[PDB]
């Protein structure tokens, strides 16, 4: 049974190593969530610091990959700074070379073809990550990509990843289902962000602080994170209606 | 152009005795017309009983001797601290100068 | 590249490979060599379970390495043809450096170093041929005959073969073979070696080829006709 | 066990089972103790011969004019690391115009073993060595095991039955350490060190390998009828 | 089952098993910490004296980095050695090609990403050490702990080995009594009496403490050792604790 | 590190089964539907886009795909390895015939090639087989229309119909009675829309089914004009609107 | 599998170990050094009648103050003496002198350990290198697949070496005249070959400062075994 | 070396080479056989740079001679001399090329045919009724195109060959020590040993 | 390390056979038979595609017969995309025999080349080899007509009729029987599709289950025509012998 350890098919036509590293992506018990505005893509994403000796700002999941594209990762976190870095020299080497900024869902792709490589060939191992890639692309406009350790990817109106994806997932589903919209009818990302973070509490049925969330927010010619007090005057709007 | 050559000028003596020999040189390291030093040391004892000097240019010369120096203390560890024959320390300087046949010592070598 | 060790020491101090490779040989169709006083018969079976053969263009049991130097083998025919041409390319780059052909020695010592090197190099297995090499050195009237193995060991011999029931064949050469007296004309030592493999081939038919190698680089093979008047003859001696 | 079919392999517990069994090479070893004071290190190896008629395996190898080591274990090994230590003190003397530190002699060889426990295909080291050597910080004796781990003591021993020496040496710590320009009464008590690993056989004149280097006393090692003085 | 015999394999848990036993020779080591303290950080050491015969401060485990990093681990001391030599060439080409010392943080993920990167084939083992790292930046000081799955995290307090959970413990009373932040010195003073509270997991040898700091006041942001008065003030002060 | 599998991991079993091929056949079995008709005026080729999850946006995820402006790739098994062997098809395509005889490669040539590189997958060290059966459908000056099946094996036939993956057994029936030598491209599309209804479970319109064909020359699709001979490309995927069109004809 | 440079709990090389299995398997060779010179003998162990007995060769010139014996897996050898002969040549061409041989014993064995996943295993035949320098005068080195090389004053290796190497202690003496080696290498050869010993199945050869290394003619080593046998019966 | 002449007569080959070999100053040799036998009915005449010439003539002897012994079998003329070309070919763009001119004389087993190749060093080939490389031809040319015939006896092929000697031994500078001659037909490859 | 996953493709069974190649010959047996005969004015190479559908295209398919070049064509009898492989290197080496030689590569020089690739398969590289066994089908102005065929273990022989792929045992016999060596092609093409006819595993024999080959001198004078037989063509021969 060595059809278990290396990427072979076994005999129902499956790979156990690309199964059980989408397993290995809810290892850090991390909930994240990606929506989609008119102007901006907005990215919320579950921070848990357990350890009080840890400086609590070095502790993310979210990465600012180029000026355009942020990437929020579902999985341990040496796979998540390896695909992390991998994007950014990527990134990099696409606008030298093709000298325009790299869209969102052709680093997706990209990142997907790296993945597919692992699953296809025996010496390298999947990536224990999901990457959801979020930006505003200069011809697409608001765009969530996302890539999984089997080397899918697809473009989504909103998505969501981890343990409980499914109650998020539905909680959206429900919501695009009413306003029969592909997007968050808001002019101000700063409420796109309000309306991320308030269908994922009704989701996971879970009230958050400054510390327990990470947001990260996609405009028109930059990604940026918040910090804890641009989320703090998040989580006070929200609780004043 | 770069000439990765010079001319130290300097002069060096060998006479073989019937028990003995001399290896003499003059201490004056020179360029063009200029002195750089009136001691510079050019006639080395290399060990085992052995005095070498490689005159000419003083960079070509003073890496030859190095790596000489150099075999004598690897033909100890190599052959058991044999002591390395005139004949054999001959012989082994000739291998390490037509080592570099195509980018010579510009250096005239007597032990 | 594959540089996986498949010729390896069991606890027993045996390099199965090798030993499996001679297995390959015990398979292989019978090979037998003869040396009279001047010159030397390499004999070969032909398994007649492949009729509709074209025996015009059918690769021959016996190649010529040079000249005055032949090899017959028994085991794999594919593994051969690779011995073969590495051999005739040593004997043509020492006729360019040495400027004089190769020995029947030289020429087995190479074929046999080439073998060996199979069996302590990695990602290779080794040859699955025996091959009798035969001939006479350039300028000399002395029969040479050697014999090589997949192990690399090689030998010179009065008289040997290899391949199945190379057992018998031999018994049969080891009570035939004087060495005070070898064949002492070409008659005598193909009428021993056609002898020899009549105790294992079947049918003298088809099944028989022989190869006759003198001094001055003249190797001649014979016809189906001349070797069945050995056989004719061989037999109607028997029947006494 | 399961753990124990290469280096690259860790078992439930974290051990590495390769390196562990060519740890074990050393004990089959012959004895051989390093001690030194402030001013002069010594090295004492009890020679092996494979029968009467056979030569005693040598145990110690001279490194540089201030540096030396003796082995116990694989004997090509020792050839290997000691020409890679008489490299690097070359390199040193040739580039810098410095005698290798002893302390950085150990660094190399912990690095230059590393590299075979970490990698597929390779095997550890089979052998442990003790470098004596004197340098610009006086005298020094290293313990190198091919784990990786180098460790500088006053003194030591490695081999069969080189507990024994071991714990003399711990007792003897204060008096052979003060012996200062007396290199006779530190060989006498490396001599006595490793009698005390002894049993049966008795150190004879083909027997006993003694290595000396000091404040002006180059690596020196004394065979033969030269260590018949100690016996 | 076979999921643990090879590095690089996932267990049908989600699980490197290598990675997971590599972490249990980190936790067979001796104990080791790092204290962050308001304008550097603080490294000690627990050192067993395994016999007489070691002799005192010359086996030193503490390796400094470029002139501004302190590197210390526990586990397997090669690993540890080797990852160092990674970092010192690491830390020489980023200062080759953009002139400025790398930054701890940049430093942090160069150590991790090659880390990580032995945790992908089965040809290379997983290293067998947790490295607690750090020093000034541009950006002031920075406290790392780098375990053998590649994972790091900055830290205020960072403990490993065989007494790691006395020492946590200890590190977690100064971060809740010291809001406001605890000075170079008084970080050298802890650290002594932490890494002696952690003994007690290894009592049965005695032990040589070694203590190095780098701090923007007391060394101008360069890597040193605690020597001489310094140390055995600190001693002095961690002996007076367990009594 | 280094690719230490230099060995083959696809090998002959006892009983002549190549093991890794068989079980790739079987990963393209579980694949979703996709079938491929050629008419005496075009070829059609149609899968289902089965969306993961509504949220998804499944008009970003491309089933069938251009190879060169005159041919077409559906696939039934794993996406990620058909979207890499697309790639692969679309370079091979340039760099082993355009770039040297500076025209697109024939149908058969450029399915040759693609062959090739499944076949090494089945051979090279150190990697498994593709998991996906590909339909190519196309258009040269010489062959005329042509529509081609390539397996995992590497193994490529010419088809007048097919289908591949999960109802194929049952859809390849259905396609023996409608098929005939007579067909114009209208009449394939109808019954490609007919055999793919009886695969797919829930929603069938224009936006759960990617459908394309190899046809006329599309000139409007060119991008420019002043050249005659250059005259636009064959393949042209159906639009939602298209599709749902043809659905009330059914 | 497992590696092919594999440690046993016991701290031995697995492939070394079988290496040596496989040289008890092989013809016995023996070798005596003398003040007057070394004398190399081997048993030549013809598997047929048939098989010219003349053309084994496992006793070989490396220079021409240094021979070599084999025994075990004879075909590795060759690899081995072809490294041997050109350190010899090579060293004589760098030092315009002969090489020491310990030196070049050292240089035969540091091919030894070089096996892995370089040569896939390690060889499977022992060398008895005899030869004479200024230096040391008479030696005899004992080559091991190993890497390891030990001096004899006497040694046997194969088949019949434990029982010849017994036979060896108690002969040799630091008085033995070449004569006295040559019939004593005889004596043990007869001792433990299957075969009767003569001309044809045994061999001898030795290794003098003044006329080097040589290998004893059948016709000179004819009147060796019937000067052993008329002694034998003299009491 | 200097010169080598070609003439393909009714049922033969003949090829004149000279026997000088002048280095610089001094003739060192007056005996020199400036060809190679490749195959039994297939021989090659050389002239161009000092040791480049003898070197890529062994070269090719060697490799036909391995197609021999690999196939049992005499490559056609035409087959050796496009092997030839292709040799010379391949050298001219090398890092140091071949400075070696050929003429290839052969009989076909198979056609019963004589048949003279040309080749310079730079694998310029041409099938000729006679042939020379360097300055033989600007002497010798004239004589041949007057009196050459396709039915010539072997006979008279050496008669007008020695016209051309005597033509080259009046007008040429350099004494080129006079021609050793080799005839190629269905018998093989012989020597005259007298001219 | 990667030692574990390793099938070792290229070593001997304790008895001294090829793992790989015997289980290759294996995987032959079950492909569609191929027949080559040699007559004295031409070779004929017939095929049989294996269990084919009413909508796969015949006259654009090829699975069998393939063209090396004007004067060799190969019957292909395993795996058709290891053959491919194979079959464009045999065509490469032709074109280098002819581009260096100025003369066509003959027949034994071209099979020896891809027998000795296939060889180098079973030896080094630890490769699985390639799952094809081929009959040449050939003219030179040396030998003039020859057959042979290679197999997985790089082994080729010489043949005046053969058979590849299933049920050879029982082709080989029927071959044997009635083949005699004063044989002309229309009375081979007639034999060749009479053992097809008796050996196939199908229920009858048609036009649309056979690929079919002639090699003649039946070129107007002193040159050879390979002709690849259209499906029309196959129909009108499969009469013109009444099988159908
Ligand atoms: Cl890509
Ligand atoms: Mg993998």
């Amino acid at each position: 049974g060595y059809d278990r350890h290396i990427t072979i098919f076994s005999p129902e036509g499956r790979l156990y190593q690309v199964e059980y590293a989408f397993k290995a992506t809810n290892q850090t018990n991390i909930n994240s969530l990606a929506v989609r505005g008119k102007d901006c893509t907005v990215v919320i994403s579950q921070k848990k610091v357990p350890d009080k000796l840890l400086d609590p700002t070095t502790v993310s999941y979210i990465f600012c990959i180029s000026r355009t594209i942020g990437m929020v990762v579902n999985g341990p976190i040496p796979d998540a700074r390896n695909a992390a870095l991998r994007a950014k020299a990527e990134a990099a080497e696409f606008r030298y070379k093709y000298g325009y900024d790299m869209p969102c869902d052709v680093l997706a792709k990209r990142m997907a073809n790296l993945s597919q490589i692992y699953t296809q060939r025996a010496y390298m191992r999947p990536l224990g990550v999901i990457l959801t890639f979020v930006s505003v692309d200069e011809e697409l406009g608001p765009s969530i990509y996302k890539t999984d350790p089997a080397g899918y990817y697809v473009g989504y109106k909103a998505t969501a990843t981890g343990p409980k994806q499914q109650e998020i997932t539905t909680n959206l589903e429900n919501h695009f289902k009413k306003s029969k919209i592909d997007h968050i009818n808001e002019e101000s990302w700063e409420k796109v962000v309000e309306f991320a973070i308030t269908h994922m509490i009704d989701a996971l049925g879970t009230e958050f602080s400054k510390n327990d969330l990470e947001v990260g927010v996609a405009t028109k010619d930059k990604f940026f994170t918040l910090s804890a007090e641009n989320i703090e005057e998040r989580l006070v709007a929200i609780a004043e209606q | 152009q770069f000439n990765p050559y010079g001319d130290n000028g300097g002069t060096i003596l060998g006479i073989a005795g019937e028990d003995f020999a001399v290896l003499a040189g003059d201490t004056r390291n020179i360029t063009d017309y200029s002195i750089n030093s009136r001691y510079e040391p050019k006639v080395f004892d290399c060990g085992d009983n052995i005095v070498m000097s490689a005159n000419g240019f003083a960079a070509d010369g003073d890496a030859l001797v190095k790596r000489f120096k150099n075999s004598v203390k690897w033909y100890h560890f190599d052959h058991n601290d044999k002591k390395l024959s005139i004949n054999s320390a001959a012989r082994n300087i000739q291998h390490l100068l037509y080592g570099k046949r195509f980018f010579p010592y510009y250096v005239h070598t007597i032990i | 590249g594959y540089d996986r060790a498949l010729s390896i020491f069991s606890p027993d101090g045996h390099i199965f490979q090798v030993e499996y490779a001679l297995e390959a040989v015990k398979r292989g169709t019978c090979a037998v060599g003869v040396k009279g006083k001047n010159c030397v018969v390499l004999g070969c079976e032909r398994r007649s379970t492949l009729k509709l053969q074209d025996t015009r263009i059918t690769p021959s049991k016996v190649s010529k390495i040079d000249s005055h130097v032949v090899l017959s083998f028994s085991g794999l025919n594919a593994d051969s043809r690779i011995l073969i041409e590495k051999a005739r390319v040593e004997a043509q780059s020492h006729r360019l450096t040495l400027e004089d052909p190769v020995t029947v020695e030289y020429l087995t010592r190479y074929v046999a170093g080439v073998q060996q090197r199979y069996t302590q190099s990695g990602g290779v297995r080794p040859f699955g041929v025996s091959t009798l090499i035969a001939g006479f050195d350039p300028r000399d009237d002395e029969p040479k005959l050697y014999q090589t193995e997949p192990s690399g060991i090689y030998s010179s011999w009065s008289a040997q073969t290899i391949g199945r029931n190379s057992k018998t064949v031999r018994e049969f050469l080891e009570k035939n073979y004087d060495r005070k007296e070898p064949p002492a004309t070409v008659e005598e030592c193909v009428k021993l070696t056609v002898r020899s493999l009549l105790e294992v081939v079947q049918t003298g038919a088809k099944n028989i080829e022989i190869t006759v190698v003198k001094p001055d680089s003249d190797i001649v093979a014979l016809s189906s006709e001349e070797i069945n008047q050995y056989v004719t003859q061989i037999e109607q001696e028997k029947q006494e | 066990n399961n753990y124990d079919g290469d280096t690259v392999t860790f078992s439930p517990t974290g051990r590495l089972f390769q390196v562990e069994y060519a740890l074990e090479a050393i004990k089959q070893g012959s004895v051989t103790v390093g001690l030194r004071s402030n001013t002069h290190a010594v090295l004492v190896a009890l020679k092996r011969n494979a029968d009467e008629l056979s030569s005693y395996q040598k145990k110690i190898i001279k490194c540089d004019e201030h540096m030396g080591l003796s082995l116990a274990g694989l004997a090509p090994d020792a050839r290997v690391l000691s020409n890679y230590l008489r490299q690097q003190c070359n390199y040193s003397s040739l580039v810098f115009n410095r005698k290798l530190a002893v302390e950085r002699a150990g660094h190399l060889l912990c690095d230059k073993a590393q590299k075979n426990t970490q990698s597929y295909g390779g095997r550890p080291y089979g052998v442990g060595l003790l470098i004596i050597g004197y340098d610009k910080s006086g005298a020094h004796l290293l313990e190198f095991q091919p784990s990786g781990n180098v460790t500088e003591l006053y003194g030591t021993a490695i081999g069969a039955r080189s507990q024994g020496a071991k714990t003399y040496l711990e007792r003897t710590l204060d008096t052979f350490i003060k012996i200062d320009g007396n290199p006779d009464e530190l060989i006498k008590a490396g001599v006595e060190a490793i009698s005390q690993s002894l049993r049966d056989e008795s150190l004879t004149v083909d027997n006993l390998s003694i290595a000396i280097v000091g404040k002006d006393t180059p690596f020196t090692i004394y065979d033969g009828e030269a260590v018949a003085k100690y016996i | 089952t076979g999921y643990d015999l090879s590095n690089s394999v996932f267990s049908p848990d989600g699980r490197n098993f290598q990675v997971e036993y590599a972490v249990k020779a980190v936790e067979n080591g001796t104990t080791s910490i790092g204290i962050k303290c308001n304008d550097g950080v603080v490294f000690a050491v627990e050192k067993l004296i395994t016999s007489k015969l070691l002799v005192p401060q010359k086996n030193v485990k503490i390796q400094v980095v470029d002139r501004h990093i302190g590197c210390v681990y526990s586990g397997l001391i090669p690993d540890g050695r080797h990852l160092v030599n990674r970092g010192r060439e690491e830390a020489a080409s980023f200062k080759k090609l953009y002139k400025t010392p790398i930054p701890i943080p940049a430093f942090a993920d160069r150590l991790g990403q090659y880390v990580q990167a032995h945790t992908l084939y089965n040809s290379v083992r997983p290293f067998g050490v947790s490295t607690i790292f750090g020093g000034v930046d541009k950006n002031g000081a920075h406290l790392y702990m780098l375990e053998p799955s590649g994972s790091y995290w900055g830290y205020k307090g960072a403990a490993t080995g065989k007494g790691r959970q006395s020492a946590k413990a200890e590190l977690e009373k100064l971060v809740d009594h010291h809001p406001e932040g605890l000075s170079a010195r008084e970080a050298v003073k802890q650290a002594a009496k932490i890494i002696y509270l952690a003994h007690e997991d290894n009592k049965e040898k005695d032990f040589e403490l070694e203590i190095s700091w780098c701090s923007l006041s007391e060394t101008n942001g360069l890597h040193k050792f605690v020597k001489g008065d310094l140390l055995q003030e600190a001693i002095d002060f961690a002996q007076k604790e367990i009594n | 590190m280094t690719d230490r599998y230099s060995f083959s991991l696809t090998t002959f079993s006892p009983s002549g089964k190549l093991g890794q091929i068989d079980y790739a056949l079987t990963a393209v079995k579980q694949g979703v539907t996709s079938l491929g008709i050629k008419a005496t005026n075009g070829v059609v080729i149609a899968t289902e886009k089965k969306s993961s999850s509504p949220l998804a946006m499944s008009e970003t995820l491309s089933k069938v795909s251009l190879l060169t402006p005159d041919i077409g790739a559906v696939y039934s098994g794993m996406g990620p390895d058909y979207r890499v062997l697309v790639d692969k098809s679309r370079k091979v395509a340039h760099t082993s015939y355009k770039r040297i005889y500076g025209e697109y490669p024939p149908t058969k040539l450029l399915v040759s090639e693609v062959a090739k590189i499944m076949q090494e997958a089945t051979q090279s060290g150190g990697v498994r087989p593709f998991g996906v059966s590909l339909l190519i459908a196309g258009h040269d000056e010489f062959n005329g229309f042509s529509l081609y099946q390539v397996d995992p094996s590497g193994s490529y036939f010419p088809w007048k119909a097919t289908a591949i993956g999960k109802g194929s057994v049952a859809a390849k029936t259905f396609l023996e009675k409608r098929w005939n030598d007579e067909l114009e491209l209208e009449d394939a599309i109808h019954i490609a829309l007919l055999t793919l209804k009886e695969s797919v479970e829930g929603e069938f319109n224009g936006d759960t089914i990617e459908l394309a064909i190899i046809g006329d020359e599309n000139p409007d699709l060119l991008g420019y004009t002043g050249i005659p001979t250059d005259k636009g490309p064959r393949f042209r995927k159906l639009t939602s609107q298209e599709i749902n069109d043809r659905l009330e004809a059914l | 599998d497992r590696g092919v440079s594999t440690f046993s709990p016991e701290g031995r090389l697995f492939q070394v170990e079988y290496s040596l299995e496989a040289i008890k398997l092989g013809s016995t060779a023996i070798g005596i050094a003398t003040k007057e010179g070394v004398v190399l003998g081997v048993e030549k162990r013809a598997t047929s009648p048939l098989l010219e007995s003349d053309s084994i060769e496992k006793i070989v010139e490396i220079d021409r103050h240094i021979g070599c014996a084999m025994s075990g897996l004879t075909a590795d050898a060759r690899s081995m003496i072809e490294h041997a002969r050109t350190a010899a040549v090579t060293h004589n061409l760098y030092y315009d002198e002969d090489i020491n041989v310990e030196s070049l014993t050292q240089s035969v064995c540091d091919l030894a350990l070089r096996f892995g996943e370089l040569m896939s295993r390690p060889f499977g035949v022992a060398l008895l290198i005899a030869g004479h320098d200024a230096d040391d005068g008479y030696q005899l080195f004992h080559a091991e697949p190993s890497g390891t090389f030990y001096r004899y004053n006497a040694k046997a290796i194969g088949s019949g070496s434990e029982g010849a190497q017994a036979e060896l202690l108690n002969e040799w003496h630091s008085s033995l005249t070449l004569k006295e080696a040559e019939l004593l290498v005889l004596k043990i050869l007869k001792q433990v070959m299957e075969e009767k010993l003569d001309e044809n199945n045994a061999q001898l050869s030795c290794i003098t400062k003044q006329d080097g290394f040589k290998i004893y003619d059948n016709e000179k080593t004819a009147e060796l075994i019937k000067e052993l046998k008329e002694k034998e019966a003299a009491e | 070396m200097d010169i080598i002449l070609g003439i393909r007569v009714q049922d033969s080959v003949i090829l004149a080479s000279s026997k000088a070999v002048t280095r610089g100053i001094s003739v060192l040799k007056d005996s020199d056989d400036k060809t190679r036998q490749l195959s039994p009915h297939t021989l090659m005449s050389f002239a161009g740079e000092a040791g480049d010439t003898v070197q890529f003539a062994e070269y090719i002897q060697a490799n036909i001679q391995l197609y021999s012994i690999r196939e049992d079998y005499e490559l056609s003329p035409q087959a050796v001399s496009s092997f030839v070309r292709q040799e010379l070919a391949k050298s001219i763009r090398s890092r140091r090329p071949y400075q070696v001119n050929v003429l290839i004389g052969g009989y076909d087993k198979k056609k019963n045919k004589p048949e003279l190749y040309q080749i310079d060093y730079l694998g310029t080939k041409v099938e000729l009724p006679y042939g020379a490389h360097g300055y033989s031809g600007f002497y010798t040319f004239s004589l041949l195109d007057h009196h050459y015939r396709p039915d010539m006896t072997t006979e008279e092929g050496l008669d007008l060959l020695k016209l051309c000697v005597q033509e080259l031994e009046k007008r040429m500078p350099m004494d080129f020590k006079g021609v050793i001659v080799k005839i190629v037909d269905k018998d093989g490859i012989r020597q005259v040993d007298d001219f | 390390g990667s030692r574990r996953y390793d099938s070792r493709t290229t070593i001997f069974s304790p008895e001294g056979r090829l793992y790989q190649v015997e289980y290759a010959l294996e995987s032959i047996s079950h492909a569609g038979t191929a027949i080559g005969i040699m007559a004295s004015d031409g070779i004929v190479l017939a095929a049989e595609r294996k269990v084919t559908s009413t909508l796969l295209e015949q006259d654009t398919s090829t699975e069998k017969l393939y063209k090396l070049n004007d004067k060799i064509a190969v019957a292909v009898a395993g795996l058709t995309a290891d053959a491919e492989i194979l079959i464009n290197t045999a065509r490469i080496h032709a074109q280098n025999y002819l581009k260096t030689y100025n003369e066509d590569i003959p027949v034994e020089i071209l099979v020896r080349r891809l027998s000795d690739i296939k060889q180098g398969y079973t030896q080094h590289g630890g490769l699985r080899p390639f799952g094809v066994s081929f009959i040449y089908a050939g003219y030179d102005d040396r030998y003039g007509y020859q057959l042979y065929t290679s197999n997985p273990s790089g082994n080729y022989t010489g043949w005046k009729a053969i058979s590849v792929g299933a049920n050879t045992s029982a082709a080989q016999t029927l071959l044997q029987m009635d083949y005699k060596d004063d044989m002309k092609v229309d009375d081979a093409i007639e034999l060749a599709l009479k053992t097809l006819s008796k050996t196939t595993d199908s229920s009858a024999l048609t036009y649309d289950r056979l690929e079919f080959a002639t090699i003649r001198k039946g070129a107007n004078d002193g040159e050879v025509y390979q002709k690849i037989f259209k499906p029309q063509e196959i129909k009108d021969i499969l009469v013109k012998t009444g099988i159908t």
